[PDB]
C-alpha cells in the first residue's frame, strides 16, 4: 500500500494580515515599492509559485487549491448562464418555434439610449441575441421549462460554494504532502476510470432515461408543457416502453449479453436527424456508453497498490532503439517532478482537442437545431479555434520554462531530450527550409493569380477553369467516407457527416449540412494552413530548443526564461529569450487562426449555408463565389472583407449597433498596440523625465517614482492589445454579419 | 466636421512636434544618458542596464516622428 | 561639510544633481571622492548612495 | 574593436571584472580610491560589446564605459 | 487636383521632419556650448523641460477631447 | 605552460553545435581543467558531456564559450584549475586565461592599467570641440 | 472590524475600483433622472 | 441667427428628425400587443424621444441645415450654457481633484514610509483632504503667493545638457 493518503493538518493560518501586505510572496517585492516597476512586477510574478518557493510540496499545494479556485469560478459562470436562461430569456418561446425564434438571454437596462440593443429576437421578447448554443444544449438535455433552469442554476451555485470551500480547506486545513501528488499511476487510473469513464456512463444514463424520451416527444411534435416530467420516465417503465419497446425487457439483455435487444435506443444510425438537423441522440447515447466502457477499462492499466498493472517508468525505459540512445529513460522523473513539463503537455493536448472540437461540431452537428442556427455555428467554431491556438502557444511557453528551469543535464544524459538538443540545428534548418518552400508555393500561387488576373491572362491562373491544382487526396478520402455506409462500416445506415458527400439536410428550409466540395481554392487555402502552422511551429520550437544556450549567447539559461536581451553587442541580441519566441509565435498563431476562421466563414456561406427553394435547389448566402474568387488576394479583400463588412458598418441605429461600435473600438485598440510594439523604453523614460520635472515644479511629484514599462512589459502590452484588437475586430465582424444574414 | 478635423490636425502637428523637439533637445544628453553626445546621432541603445534604453538616440526620435508625420498627412 | 549634514549635489551628471542627500562619512586619505552621500530616491540603477568631492557638495 | 574606458570615479568594487564574459577587464593597483585598485581594459580586442560591465557598475554614472566601434569576428560573436 | 495636393503635402511632411532631424544633428555634432554662452540657443536648452512638458500637455489636451468628442458622436 | 595536445577530451557523443570551418581556418579555443571525479557537465554548445577524472581538454569556437564553461565548472564542481588557450591554424598556441596566473578579479603586481582616464565621465570633450581635429574626447 | 481587512480595503486597487464605481454610478443616476443634458440649461 | 444658423424650434429639418425618430419606434411598436412589456418599453422610449426634441426646441439651441443642434462657443453670453458654464463647472471640479491630490502627496512625503502611503491610502486623512477642495481657488492662489506652490528652478533636477 505505497499509494496512501498523507496530509499536513492546519498548515497555513487563515489570516487577513498578508492581504494587507501586497507583495508578501516574494523577497524582492515584500520590501515595498520605490519605483512604479514594483507595481507591475507584483502582478507579473504572482502565480509563478516555483519562483517564490523552493519546495515542490508548497508549490503543489498552491496549485491544487488554485485549481479549486478556478473550478469555483467556472461553476459560478455556468450557474449564471443557467440563471440568465431561466430569468432573462426567451427559452420557453424558443422551444415551441426553434426555427423562428432567435435565442436571447441578455437584456440591457435603459440608460443612455442603450436599450436599442434590446432587439426583437422573437417570441414576444426583446434582448441581446446570444450565440453560445446554450438553448440547444438545454433542449438536448431535455429541460423544457424555466423552473428546471432555476434548479440547474442552484446546483451550479452549490458546486461553486463547495469548490471554493475545498480550495480553502485543502490549503489551510488539510494540505496533502508531496508524495500524495506524486502518484501518477493512481491519478491516471482515477481520471480515466472515475472522471472520464463514470462521467460518460452517468451522462449516457441521463441521455437514455431523460434526453431520449423527452426529445422523442419533442420531435414528434408534442408541446413542451404537454410532456411528462423526467422522473415519470424513470418510474413508469410502461410509458418508457411505449416510446422504446426494448425497455419492456429491462436489464436482463444487458447482463445476459443479449445486447441486440437494445437497438431501439442504442443505434448506429449516422447522419443527421431530419427533423432537428442534429445527431441522432440514440447514437450519442450509444457513443457515450461505449466511450464509458473503454475509459473504465483503460483506467485499470497502471499499477497502484496490488501487483497487477503497469509501471509507467518501466514502459518508458523499455522503449529504446538504435537511433535514440537510452530512449525514454528519465522522462518519468521529469513528468513527476516538474509541473511546467506537465503543463506544456496538457496545454498542447487541450488546445489540439479544442481545434478538433471546432471541426467536428460544425461537421456533425450534435445538438438539435444548432446546425441551422448559423450565428451559433460560426461563434462556437471561431471560439474553439481561438481557445485551441492560445493553449498550443502556452504549451510551448511552458516547455521553455521547463527547459530553462527544471531541466538538469545530469539526469538527462543521452536520452531523447539530450539528443534533440544535440541536433537542434538540423531540426531548425530543415523546418526553416520547409517554411520557405511552403510560403513560396502557397502564397506565391495567390500572387501569381493576382498578377495574371490583373494582366488580363485568366488562362494562366491556378484555378478550376485554368491550370488546376486539384485536391485529389482529399477528394478521394471524401469518396471513401461516402462509400463507407454498408461497405466498410456495414451496420451504419448513413455517413458520419454529409460534409463528405450525400444528401442535403434542410431544417426549416435552411441547410443543416450538405457536401463541402473541394477545388483549386481549397487546395490553395489548405496549403496556406500548412504554411502558417509550420511557421508557428518553427518559432515556438526554436524558442524551446535554444532556450538554454545558442551560438549567439552561450549561457542563456543564467539569464532566465524571460529576459529582454543581452546587450547591443554581438551585433544585437534583442528578443533572444524563450519568452520572446512565445511572444513572436502568438503573432503567427493569430495569423494562422485568422485565416482558418476566414476560410470557414467564407466557404460555409458560399457553398454550404443558405435556403432550400422548391425543386431542391439551394441558394447560398454569398452565392458560390468562393470557387472563383478565393484564388486571388483581391478576391479575399473584395468579395470577403469588403462585401461582408457591410453589416457591421451599416449597423448604427439597430440592435447590432453594439457590434458596429466594437468593430471600431477594436480597430482602435489594435492600432494603439503598435505604439507599444514599434517603440522603445528609452524614449518613454526620457519623456517621463520632463513630465516629472513639471510635477517637481508644482511640488506634486509622487514618491513611487514613475518609470517607463520594462522592455518585456512593453512587448507584453503590445501583444495583448494587438490580439485584443484583431480578435475583437473579427468578433464584431463575424457576429453582425452572420446575425443579419444567417 | 471641419472643426473636428482641424482639432485632429492640431493634435497631430503638436505631437509630431513633441517627438521631434524632444529628440533635438535631448540629443546631447538626458538623465538616462547624460553623455549621449559621445555616442553620436544614430546608435542602437545603451544596453539593458538602468532599466533598458531602446530607442534612446535622437535618430530614434526621427524614427518615431516619421509615423506621426505619416498619420498627420493621412 | 561634516558627517550627518544635508547637502545639495552639484555634479551635473549625478542622478541627484540639485537634489538633497545626507553625508554618511568623509574620508581623510588622498581619495579623489571622499564624501559619501546617501539619498532617499534610488537612481535608475536602484542605487541610493554615491561618492563625491567638496566642490560638488554644498550644505543647505 | 570596441573601446572600453575606466574613469577615475571607480571605487574598485571589481564587479565589472567579474561580470565580463570575455575576460576583457582586470584589476590594477591605484591609490585614488579607498579599495586601492581600479578596473582596467587591456584586452578590448576580445570585447563583444555586451555591456554587462556597465550593468555591474554601481557608481552614479558608470566608471566603465563601452563605446561600440568597428566590428570584427570577435566583437560580432561569430562562431562561424 | 487631388494628386497635386496629396503629392505636395507629403513632400511638405518629409521636409518638416528633415528640418527637425538636422537640428538634432546640429546639437549633437556642430553645437559648441562655449561659443553660445547665454544665447537664445543655450537658453532654449536651459528650459528644454518647460518646452517638452508643455508640448506634452497640449498634445494630451488636444488628444483627450478631440478623440472624446469623436467617440461621443460615434 | 604550453598546451599538451595529448590530454584526453571529456567523453561526448557529438552535436551539431560544435565548431565549423572558421575554427580550422581562422582560430580555435581550447580549455583544460582538472576534475577530481568522472562527472556529467553541460556543454556550452549543446547537450551533456562527462568530464573524466584527471585532466580534461575541450575545443570550442569562441572565447566566450570557453569562459561560459569555465564559469560553470567553478560554480558547480568548484574547479578553479582551468586554463584557456587560443590556437591558430599555423600551430601557434596562445595562452589566454588566467593571463598571469592570477584571476583578473584579484589584483596583481606588474599589471599596467590600460584604458584608465584621469577624470570623471562628465568631463569629456564636446564633439564640436574635436571636430576636424584628431584630439580624443577623453580630455 | 478587523484592522488588517480594513488595511486591505485601503489598498490602491480596491479604492480605485470602489471610487470609480461610485463615480460612474452617480453619473449613471444623474443621467437617469436628468437625461439628454447637452447644455447647461440657461 | 448666428453664423446663418436657425433656431431649432423653427427648423423644419429638426421637425423631420423628430418625426422620423418617432415613426421608427412606432413601427417597432406595431408588432406587439398593448399591455406587453415590449409595448410599455417602446411607449416609454417614444415619450423620451418627444421630450428630448421638445426640450431642445425651447432651449435656444441653433440647428444647422442637417437639423442637428449646433454649439456656439465664441464667448457670447446668449450661448454661455453650451461651453462657458459647463467649462466653469469642469474647472472647479478638476482644480478640486488636483488640489486634493497635491495635498495628499505632500502629506505622504512626511510619513514613516512615504511610498506605502500611496499604495495603501490613509483613508481618514485622504477624506480630510477631499473635503478641503471646495475652496481650492483661494487656497491655491494664497499657496502661490506665499511661495509654497512653485519651487525655485535650482531645487529641481534637470538633464546636464
Ligand atoms: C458569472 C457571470 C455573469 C455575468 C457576466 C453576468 C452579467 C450580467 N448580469 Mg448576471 N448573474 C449571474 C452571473 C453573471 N451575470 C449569476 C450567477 C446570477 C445569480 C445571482 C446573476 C443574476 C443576475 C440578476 C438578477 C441580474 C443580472 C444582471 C446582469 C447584467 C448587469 C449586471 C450589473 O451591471 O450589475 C452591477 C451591479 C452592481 C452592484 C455593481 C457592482 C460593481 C462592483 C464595484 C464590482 C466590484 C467587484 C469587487 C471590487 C471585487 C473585489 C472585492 C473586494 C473585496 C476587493 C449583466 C449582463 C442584471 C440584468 O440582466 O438585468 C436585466 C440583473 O438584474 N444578473
Ligand atoms: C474518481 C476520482 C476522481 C475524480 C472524479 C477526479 C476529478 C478531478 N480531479 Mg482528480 N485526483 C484523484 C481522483 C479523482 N479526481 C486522485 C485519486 C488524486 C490523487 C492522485 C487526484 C489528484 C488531483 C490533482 C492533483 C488535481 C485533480 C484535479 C481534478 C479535477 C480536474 C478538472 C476537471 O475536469 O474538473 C471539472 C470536472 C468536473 C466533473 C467537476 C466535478 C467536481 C467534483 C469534485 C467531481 C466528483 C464529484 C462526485 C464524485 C460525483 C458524485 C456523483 C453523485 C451525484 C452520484 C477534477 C474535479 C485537478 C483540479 O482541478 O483540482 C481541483 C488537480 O489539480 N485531481
Ligand atoms: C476559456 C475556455 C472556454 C470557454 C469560455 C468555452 C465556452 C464554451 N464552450 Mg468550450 N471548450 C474549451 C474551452 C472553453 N469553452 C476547451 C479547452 C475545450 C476542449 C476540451 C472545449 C470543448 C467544448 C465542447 C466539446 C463544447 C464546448 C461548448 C461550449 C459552450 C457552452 C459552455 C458549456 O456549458 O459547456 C457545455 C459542454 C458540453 C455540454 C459538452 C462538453 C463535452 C466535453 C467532451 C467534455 C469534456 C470534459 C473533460 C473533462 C475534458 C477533457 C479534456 C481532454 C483533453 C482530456 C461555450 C461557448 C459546447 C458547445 O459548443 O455548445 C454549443 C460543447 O459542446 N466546449
Ligand atoms: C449511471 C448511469 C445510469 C443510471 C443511474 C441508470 C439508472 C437506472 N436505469 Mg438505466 N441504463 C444506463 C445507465 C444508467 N441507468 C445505460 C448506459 C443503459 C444502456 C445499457 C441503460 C439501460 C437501461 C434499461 C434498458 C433500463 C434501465 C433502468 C434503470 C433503472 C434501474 C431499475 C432496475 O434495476 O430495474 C430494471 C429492470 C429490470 C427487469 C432489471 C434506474 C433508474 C430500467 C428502468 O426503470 O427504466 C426506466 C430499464 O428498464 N436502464
Ligand atoms: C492552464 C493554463 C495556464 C496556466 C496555469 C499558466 C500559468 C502560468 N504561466 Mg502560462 N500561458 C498559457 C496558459 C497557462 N499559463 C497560455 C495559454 C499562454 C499563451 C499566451 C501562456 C503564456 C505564458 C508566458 C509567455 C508566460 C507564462 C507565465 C506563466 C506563469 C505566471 C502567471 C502569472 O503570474 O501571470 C499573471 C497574470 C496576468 C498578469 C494576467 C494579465 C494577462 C492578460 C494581458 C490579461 C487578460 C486580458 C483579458 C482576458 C481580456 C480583457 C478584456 C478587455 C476588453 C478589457 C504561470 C506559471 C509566465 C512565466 O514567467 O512563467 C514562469 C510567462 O512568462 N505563460
Ligand atoms: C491608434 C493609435 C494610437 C494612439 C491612440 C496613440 C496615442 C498617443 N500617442 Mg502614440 N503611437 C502610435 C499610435 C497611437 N498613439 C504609433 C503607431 C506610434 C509609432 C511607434 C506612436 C508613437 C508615439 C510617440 C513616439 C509618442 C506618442 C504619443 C501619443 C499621445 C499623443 C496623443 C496625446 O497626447 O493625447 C491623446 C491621448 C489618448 C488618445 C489617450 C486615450 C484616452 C484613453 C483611451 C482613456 C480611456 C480609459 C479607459 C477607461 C481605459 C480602459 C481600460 C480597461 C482595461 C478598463 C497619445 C497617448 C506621444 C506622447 O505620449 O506624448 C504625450 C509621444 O511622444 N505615440
Ligand atoms: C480666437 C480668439 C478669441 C478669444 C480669446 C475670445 C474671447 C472672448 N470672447 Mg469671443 N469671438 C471671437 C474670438 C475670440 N473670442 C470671434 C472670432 C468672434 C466672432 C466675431 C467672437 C465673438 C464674440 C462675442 C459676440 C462675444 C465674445 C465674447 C468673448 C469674451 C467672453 C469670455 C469672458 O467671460 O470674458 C469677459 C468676462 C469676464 C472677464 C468676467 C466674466 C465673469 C472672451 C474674452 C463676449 C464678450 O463679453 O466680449 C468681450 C461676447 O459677447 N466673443
Ligand atoms: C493629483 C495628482 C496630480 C497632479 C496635481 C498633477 C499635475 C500635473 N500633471 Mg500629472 N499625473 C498624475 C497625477 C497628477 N498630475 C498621474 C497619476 C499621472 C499618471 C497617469 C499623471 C500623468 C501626467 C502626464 C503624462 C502629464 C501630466 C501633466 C501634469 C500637469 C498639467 C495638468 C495635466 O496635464 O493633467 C493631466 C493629468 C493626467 C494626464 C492624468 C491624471 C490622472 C488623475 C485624474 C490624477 C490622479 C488622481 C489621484 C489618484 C489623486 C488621489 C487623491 C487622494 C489620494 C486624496 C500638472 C503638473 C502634464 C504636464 O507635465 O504638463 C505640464 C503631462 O504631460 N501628468
Ligand atoms: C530643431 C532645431 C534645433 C536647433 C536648430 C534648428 C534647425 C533651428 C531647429 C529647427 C527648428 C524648426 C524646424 C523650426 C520650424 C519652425 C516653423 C515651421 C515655423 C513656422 C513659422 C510660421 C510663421 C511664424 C507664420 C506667421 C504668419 C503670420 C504672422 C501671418 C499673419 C497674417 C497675415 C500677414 C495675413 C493674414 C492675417 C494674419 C494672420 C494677421
Ligand atoms: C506608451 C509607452 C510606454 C509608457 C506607458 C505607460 C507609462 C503606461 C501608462 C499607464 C498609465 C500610468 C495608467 C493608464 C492605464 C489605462 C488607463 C488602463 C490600464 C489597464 C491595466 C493597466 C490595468 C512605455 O513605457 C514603453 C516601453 C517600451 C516600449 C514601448 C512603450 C510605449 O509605447
Ligand atoms: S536594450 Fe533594447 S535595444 Fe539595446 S539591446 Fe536590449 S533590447 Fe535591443
Ligand atoms: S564596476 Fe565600476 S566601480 Fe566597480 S570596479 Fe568595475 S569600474 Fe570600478
Ligand atoms: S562589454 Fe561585455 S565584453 Fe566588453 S567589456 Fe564590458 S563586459 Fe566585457
Amino acid at each position: 500500500k505505497k499509494v496512501s493518503i498523507t496530509v499536513d493538518r492546519d498548515p497555513v493560518a487563515t489570516s487577513f494580515e498578508k492581504w494587507a501586505q501586497p507583495g508578501h510572496f516574494s523577497r524582492t517585492l515584500a520590501k515595498g515599492p520605490k519605483t512604479t516597476t514594483w507595481i507591475w512586477n507584483l502582478h507579473a510574478d504572482v502565480h509563478d509559485f516555483d519562483s517564490h518557493t523552493n519546495s515542490l510540496e508548497d508549490i503543489s499545494r498552491k496549485i491544487f487549491s488554485a485549481h479549486f479556485g478556478q473550478l469555483s469560478i467556472i461553476f459560478l459562470w455556468l450557474s449564471g448562464m443557467y440563471f440568465h436562461g431561466a430569468r432573462f430569456s426567451n427559452y420557453s418561446a424558443w422551444l415551441s418555434n426553434p426555427t423562428a425564434v432567435k435565442p436571447s438571454a441578455q437584456v440591457v437596462w435603459p440608460i443612455v439610449g442603450q436599450e436599442v440593443l434590446n432587439g426583437d429576437v422573437g417570441g414576444g421578447f426583446q434582448g441581446v441575441q446570444v450565440t453560445s448554443g446554450f438553448f440547444q444544449i438545454w433542449r438536448s438535455s431535455g429541460i423544457t421549462s424555466e423552473v428546471e433552469l432555476y434548479w440547474c442554476a442552484l446546483a451550479g451555485l452549490i458546486m461553486s460554494g463547495l469548490m471554493i470551500f475545498a480550495g480553502w480547506f485543502h490549503y489551510h486545513k488539510a494540505a496533502p504532502k508531496l508524495e500524495w501528488f506524486q502518484n501518477a499511476e493512481s491519478m491516471l487510473n482515477h481520471h480515466l476510470s472515475g472522471l472520464l469513464g463514470l462521467g460518460c456512463l452517468s451522462w449516457a444514463g441521463h441521455q437514455i432515461h431523460v434526453s431520449l424520451p423527452v426529445n422523442k416527444l419533442l420531435d414528434a411534435g408534442v408541446a413542451p408543457q404537454e410532456i411528462p416530467l423526467p422522473h415519470e420516465f424513470l418510474v413508469n417503465r410502461d410509458l418508457m416502453a411505449q416510446l422504446y419497446p426494448s425497455f419492456s425487457k429491462g436489464l436482463v439483455p444487458f447482463f445476459t449479453l443479449n445486447w441486440s435487444e437494445y437497438s431501439d435506443f442504442l443505434t448506429f444510425k449516422g447522419g443527421l436527424n431530419p427533423v432537428t438537423g442534429g445527431l441522432w441522440l440514440s447514437d450519442t447515447a450509444h457513443h457515450h456508453l461505449a466511450l464509458a466502457v473503454l475509459f473504465i477499462v483503460a483506467g485499470h492499466m497502471y499499477r497502484t497498490n496490488w501487483g497487477i498493472g503497469h509501471s509507467m517508468k518501466e514502459i518508458l525505459e523499455a522503449h529504446k532503439g538504435p537511433f535514440t540512445g537510452e530512449g525514454h529513460k528519465g522522462l518519468y522523473e521529469i513528468l513527476t517532478t516538474s509541473w511546467h513539463a506537465q503543463l506544456a503537455i496538457n496545454l498542447a493536448m487541450l488546445g489540439s482537442v479544442s481545434i478538433i472540437v471546432a471541426h467536428h461540431m460544425y461537421a456533425m452537428p450534435p445538438y438539435p437545431y444548432i446546425a441551422t442556427d448559423y450565428p451559433t455555428q460560426l461563434s462556437i467554431f471561431t471560439h474553439h479555434m481561438w481557445i485551441g491556438g492560445f493553449c498550443v502557444c502556452g504549451g510551448a511557453a511552458h516547455a521553455g520554462i521547463f527547459m530553462v528551469r527544471d531541466y538538469n543535464p545530469a539526469q538527462n544524459y543521452n536520452n531523447l531530450l539530450d539528443r534533440v538538443i544535440r541536433h537542434r540545428d538540423a531540426i531548425i534548418s530543415h523546418l526553416n527550409w520547409i517554411c520557405i518552400f511552403l510560403g513560396f508555393h502557397s502564397f506565391g500561387l495567390y500572387i501569381h493569380n493576382d498578377t495574371m488576373r490583373a494582366l488580363g491572362r485568366t488562362q494562366d491562373m491556378f484555378s478550376d477553369t485554368a491550370i488546376q491544382l486539384k485536391p485529389v487526396f482529399a477528394q478521394w478520402v471524401q469518396s471513401i467516407h461516402t462509400l463507407a455506409p454498408g461497405n466498410t462500416t456495414p451496420n451504419a445506415l448513413a455517413t458520419a457527416s454529409y460534409a463528405f458527400g450525400g444528401d442535403v439536410v434542410a431544417v426549416g428550409n435552411k441547410v443543416a449540412m450538405m457536401p463541402i466540395s473541394l477545388g483549386t481554392a481549397d487546395f490553395m487555402v489548405h496549403h496556406i494552413h500548412a504554411f502558417t502552422i509550420h511557421v508557428t511551429v518553427l518559432i515556438l520550437l526554436k524558442g524551446v530548443l535554444f532556450s538554454r544556450n545558442s551560438r549567439l549567447i552561450p549561457d542563456k539559461a543564467n539569464l532566465g526564461f524571460r529576459f529582454p536581451c543581452d546587450g547591443p553587442g554581438r551585433g544585437g541580441t534583442c528578443q533572444s529569450s524563450a519568452w520572446d519566441s512565445v511572444f513572436l509565435g502568438l503573432f503567427w498563431m493569430y495569423n494562422c487562426i485568422s485565416v482558418v476562421i476566414f476560410h470557414f466563414s467564407w466557404k460555409m456561406q458560399s457553398d454550404v449555408w443558405g435556403t432550400v427553394q422548391s425543386d431542391g435547389t439551394v441558394t447560398h448566402i454569398t452565392g458560390g463565389n468562393f470557387a472563383q474568387s478565393a484564388i486571388t488576394i483581391n478576391g479575399w479583400l473584395r468579395d470577403f472583407l469588403w462585401a461582408q463588412a457591410s453589416q457591421v458598418i451599416q449597423s448604427y441605429g439597430s440592435a447590432l449597433s453594439a457590434y458596429g461600435l466594437i468593430f471600431l473600438g477594436a480597430h482602435f485598440i489594435w492600432a494603439f498596440s503598435l505604439m507599444f510594439l514599434f517603440s522603445g523604453r528609452g524614449y518613454w523614460q526620457e519623456l517621463i523625465e520632463s513630465i516629472v520635472w513639471a510635477h517637481n515644479k508644482l511640488n506634486v511629484a509622487p514618491a513611487i517614482q514613475p518609470r517607463a514599462l520594462s522592455i518585456t512589459q512593453g512587448r507584453a502590452v503590445g501583444l495583448a492589445h494587438y490580439l485584443l484588437g484583431g480578435i475583437g475586430t473579427t468578433w464584431a465582424f463575424f457576429l453582425a454579419r452572420i446575425i443579419s444574414v444567417g | 466636421g471641419d472643426f473636428l478635423i482641424h482639432h485632429a490636425i492640431a493634435l497631430a502637428l503638436h505631437t509630431t512636434t513633441l517627438i521631434l523637439v524632444k529628440g533635438a533637445l535631448d540629443a546631447r544628453g538626458s538623465k538616462l544618458m547624460p553623455d549621449k553626445k559621445d555616442f553620436g546621432y544614430a546608435f542602437p541603445c545603451d544596453g539593458p542596464g538602468r532599466g533598458g534604453t531602446c530607442d534612446i538616440s535622437a535618430w530614434d526620435a526621427f524614427y518615431l516622428s516619421m509615423f506621426w508625420m505619416l498619420n498627420t498627412i493621412g | 561639510v561634516k558627517r550627518g549634514s544635508k547637502v545639495r549635489i552639484l555634479r551635473k551628471e549625478s542622478y541627484w544633481y540639485q537634489d538633497i542627500g545626507t553625508v554618511a562619512t568623509i574620508d581623510t586619505s588622498g581619495i579623489r571622492y571622499p564624501v559619501v552621500v546617501r539619498f532617499e530616491k534610488v537612481s535608475y540603477s536602484g542605487v541610493n548612495t554615491n561618492n563625491f568631492s567638496l566642490d560638488e557638495v554644498v550644505e543647505v | 574593436s570596441h573601446s572600453v574606458k575606466v574613469y577615475d570615479t571607480c571605487i574598485g568594487c571589481t564587479q565589472c571584472v567579474r561580470a565580463c564574459p570575455c575576460d576583457v577587464l582586470e584589476m590594477v593597483s591605484w591609490d585614488g580610491c579607498k579599495a586601492g585598485q581600479i578596473a582596467s581594459a587591456p584586452r578590448t580586442e576580445d570585447c563583444i560589446g555586451c555591456k554587462r560591465c556597465e550593468t555591474a557598475c554601481p557608481t552614479d554614472f558608470l566608471s566603465v564605459r563601452v563605446y561600440l566601434g568597428g566590428e570584427t569576428t570577435r566583437s560580432m560573436g561569430l562562431a562561424y | 487636383q487631388s494628386a497635386l495636393y496629396t503629392h505636395h503635402q507629403y513632400i511638405a511632411g518629409f521636409l518638416m521632419v528633415g528640418a527637425f532631424a538636422h537640428g538634432a544633428i546640429f546639437f549633437v555634432r556642430d553645437y559648441d556650448p562655449e561659443q553660445n554662452k547665454n544665447n537664445v540657443l543655450a537658453r532654449i536648452l536651459d528650459h528644454k523641460e518647460a518646452i517638452i512638458s508643455h508640448l506634452s500637455w497640449v498634445s494630451l489636451f488636444l488628444g483627450f477631447h478631440t478623440l472624446g468628442i469623436y467617440v461621443h458622436n460615434d | 605552460e604550453t598546451l599538451n595536445l595529448q590530454i584526453p577530451s571529456p567523453t561526448f557523443e557529438g552535436s551539431t553545435g560544435g565548431w565549423l570551418r572558421a575554427a580550422e581556418v581562422e582560430e580555435k579555443y581550447a580549455i583544460t581543467w582538472t576534475s577530481p571525479k568522472e562527472q556529467v557537465f553541460e556543454m556550452p554548445t549543446g547537450g551533456a558531456a562527462i568530464m573524466r577524472q584527471g585532466e580534461n581538454l575541450l575545443y570550442l569556437a569562441r572565447k566566450e564559450q570557453c569562459l561560459a564553461l569555465a564559469t560553470q565548472v567553478k560554480n558547480s564542481f568548484k574547479i578553479t584549475d582551468y586554463k584557456v588557450y587560443r590556437i591558430f591554424p599555423s600551430g601557434e598556441v596562445q595562452y589566454l586565461h588566467p593571463k598571469d596566473g592570477v584571476f583578473p578579479e584579484k589584483v596583481n603586481a606588474g599589471r599596467v592599467g590600460v584604458g584608465n582616464v584621469s577624470h570623471s565621465i562628465g568631463k569629456n570633450l564636446n564633439p564640436a570641440q574635436i571636430k576636424f581635429t584628431s584630439k580624443s574626447f577623453n580630455g | 472590524m478587523d484592522s488588517n481587512f480594513l488595511k486591505y480595503l485601503s489598498t490602491a486597487p480596491v479604492l480605485f475600483t470602489v471610487w470609480l464605481s461610485f463615480t460612474a454610478s452617480f453619473i449613471i443616476e444623474a443621467n437617469r433622472f436628468f437625461p439628454d443634458m447637452l447644455y447647461f440649461p440657461m | 441667427d448666428v453664423a446663418g444658423l436657425t433656431p431649432c424650434g423653427e427648423s423644419k429639418e429638426f421637425a423631420r428628425r423628430l418625426d422620423g425618430s418617432v415613426k421608427k419606434l412606432q413601427t417597432r411598436l406595431s408588432k406587439y400587443e398593448a399591455g406587453t412589456p415590449p409595448a410599455l418599453a417602446l411607449q416609454k422610449q417614444i415619450d423620451k424621444t418627444k421630450n428630448r426634441f421638445d426640450r431642445y426646441g425651447k432651449a435656444g439651441l441653433l440647428c444647422g441645415t442637417d437639423g442637428l443642434p449646433h454649439l456656439i462657443t465664441d464667448g457670447r453670453w446668449t450661448h454661455s450654457g453650451e461651453f462657458v458654464i459647463p467649462g466653469l463647472l469642469f474647472l472647479y471640479v478638476a482644480g478640486w481633484i488636483g488640489w486634493v491630490g497635491r495635498s495628499y502627496v505632500l502629506f505622504a512625503r512626511t510619513a514613516d514610509k512615504p511610498t506605502e502611503k500611496e499604495i495603501i491610502i490613509d483613508v481618514p486623512v485622504a477624506l480630510s483632504f477631499v473635503s478641503t477642495g471646495f475652496i481650492w481657488p483661494f487656497s491655491a492662489f494664497k499657496e502661490f503667493t506665499s511661495g509654497n506652490l512653485i519651487v525655485p528652478a535650482d531645487e529641481i533636477t534637470v538633464s546636464p545638457r
